[PDB]
């Protein structure tokens, strides 16, 4: 048995990597966690063996933790891993960003002696920078995950763009319900005022996956994101509060001045 | 429905046919008025409708902000 | 005329998207900047129509401002889109991270009132998690362009994975050579043992573009940075200097703390 | 035949999975040299580049700056 991790990108069928589609096409099983029921339906036109990794959510109201489910996802790959077949996890976007599953079986199986691999795919944000024309290398990138930022100690360079992932669960501590409240959004907006004015204009994006759709670009001020629409795959883009200033103590010793710059 | 969306997203030559034209090339590949007006509309609930899928169910989060 | 910029990844032929590689397909002309010339030939395969953006950097030893080799690309691309083709840019990687020559085109060839638009691509840091086994999300990740981090003041969290792109020119000020100095990457050290200890274990990180290739993962002290072989195709990726701790502050406003954390 | 080989086998997955088994077989299988396969198992892409012919193709992959505006 050996594992391959793949991603399919965020857009239908066109989106995934040559070399990913062909890991799909020659697997004898593929596990899924694609975006809708079109994405589902290439995929089994594809390779007809798939179990969806969506059934492992809570259902019908349940209380579950998401740590939970993602070790139950991580446990049904590992059985056929372990059972001998030639087993492909096929999600969304990119395997190993923001997506522990993939990682977490991979360790699991090197550890248990199994082949296991993760090949790269086009991530949400990887979509943010095309769809927006912003080069993350401009004035630099920072990526937190929403309430990673609001539980444990982390300090933004407001020069750089700045990316909130999961905005739509922003605060909730029990990894039991599926959005957050807009109180636990107007206390990120007062963590974030520190560094971001409260009119500073940000913007919900959410990727495509249809080929007919437009992506969501919404810009608003910070203070208005606690009555805004999110949904699970919503991210929040904070463009730079400030310029880029000279760093006169490196430039010394390097020499220079600003002048002297290319 | 199914059908052209994957042909869609995957052929250049239809892409680029399909955004000179997007109600020629969507009534040529059979796409009912219904479906027509749920694309023009960005309303992607009643594609899902449309295309019966008898409310597939999809949540995407797949990692945790509480660390260990 | 219309413009589609596309990235074809770091692997050869199969790390390129399928919808990617369909634009190139079916292109007038093609504009390429791509890792090698087994590259080139897959390309040339694909579409004979090509113009080779390489020969726009400084030849035989000639002094060129870097910014007039962007200029100068912009201008060829623009050129057959003005005249009327249907003209493709294939950039290795994702053709707008830490790329420049594709935003320029498209905010150009938009001003002029033509169609210009940009797919995402697989870049050398979606590389890096997969060969790593990193997800940016476990403690979050912060890039810079490793220059603009020495001549400007940016301010890293080193809870992150943070990422110096570009560390073989790292300090270069002109613009107008292929690599830095030793001097300047001590210099880059005392800079960052601001946050990072000068025994802290760095990664010299370069995907492979092959096949049969093994990517580069070199871990070394920071200390020893400045005696490392470096290429222009390297990336420092500086892990974590401390842990995530709690934000107590955060977990008051919440009425929580850390026990009840799910 | 070395530009044919690694295009196949970088967008073939049932190629990479039959490379990964057992590299030396297959090389032999699509006709490597024995200069060849030595480049490969020691990690010399710039010997590979020699002998397909290419490198001497001028190849510079910085296309951003840190100097600003």
């Amino acid at each position: 048995g050996s594992l391959v991790c793949v991603g399919t990108g965020l857009q239908l069928a066109g989106q995934i990597s040559v070399l990913s589609r062909s890991y799909i096409e020659h697997a004898d099983i593929v596990f899924s966690l694609l975006p809708d029921g079109f994405s589902q339906r290439w995929l089994t036109k594809l390779n007809p063996n798939v179990i969806n990794l969506q059934q492992f959510f809570a259902q019908n109201g349940e209380v579950k933790n998401r740590r939970d489910t993602y070790e139950q996802m991580v446990n049904a790959i590992l059985d056929a891993v372990r059972a001998g077949k030639k087993t492909v996890c096929a999600l969304y976007g990119h395997p190993g960003v923001f997506a522990c599953v993939s990682h977490m079986a991979i360790t699991r199986a090197k550890a248990e002696g199994f082949s296991a691999k993760m090949e790269p795919g086009i991530s949400a944000e990887a979509c943010l920078w095309a769809d927006l024309g912003i080069d993350p290398g401009n004035s630099g990138h920072q990526s937190f995950e929403a309430s990673q930022f609001m539980f444990f100690n982390h300090v933004p360079d407001p020069t750089t763009h700045l990316l909130l992932w999961q905005i739509a669960i922003a605060g909730e501590h029990t990894l039991t319900q599926f959005h957050t409240s807009s109180d636990r959004l107007q206390i990120l907006v007062e963590q974030l005022n520190q560094w971001y004015p409260l009119d500073h204009e940000v913007v919900i994006y959410e990727a495509a996956n249809l080929p007919i759709q437009a992506p969501r670009i919404e810009r608003l001020p910070l203070a208005n994101l606690p009555q805004a629409h999110l949904m699970p795959i919503s991210t929040l883009l904070i463009p730079p509060a400030k310029k880029l200033e000279y760093n006169y103590a490196i430039l010394a010793k390097l020499g220079i001045g600003p002048e002297d710059l290319g | 429905l199914s059908d052209f969306f994957t042909q869609l997203g995957q052929d250049a030559q239809l892409m680029e046919d399909y955004k000179q034209n997007p109600e020629a090339v969507m009534r040529a590949h059979g796409l009912t008025d219904e479906q027509i007006n749920a694309v023009m509309t960005g309303d992607m609930e009643k594609l899902k409708t449309l295309s019966g899928d008898s409310s597939y169910q999809s949540y995407l989060v797949i990692s945790h902000g509480n660390g260990d």
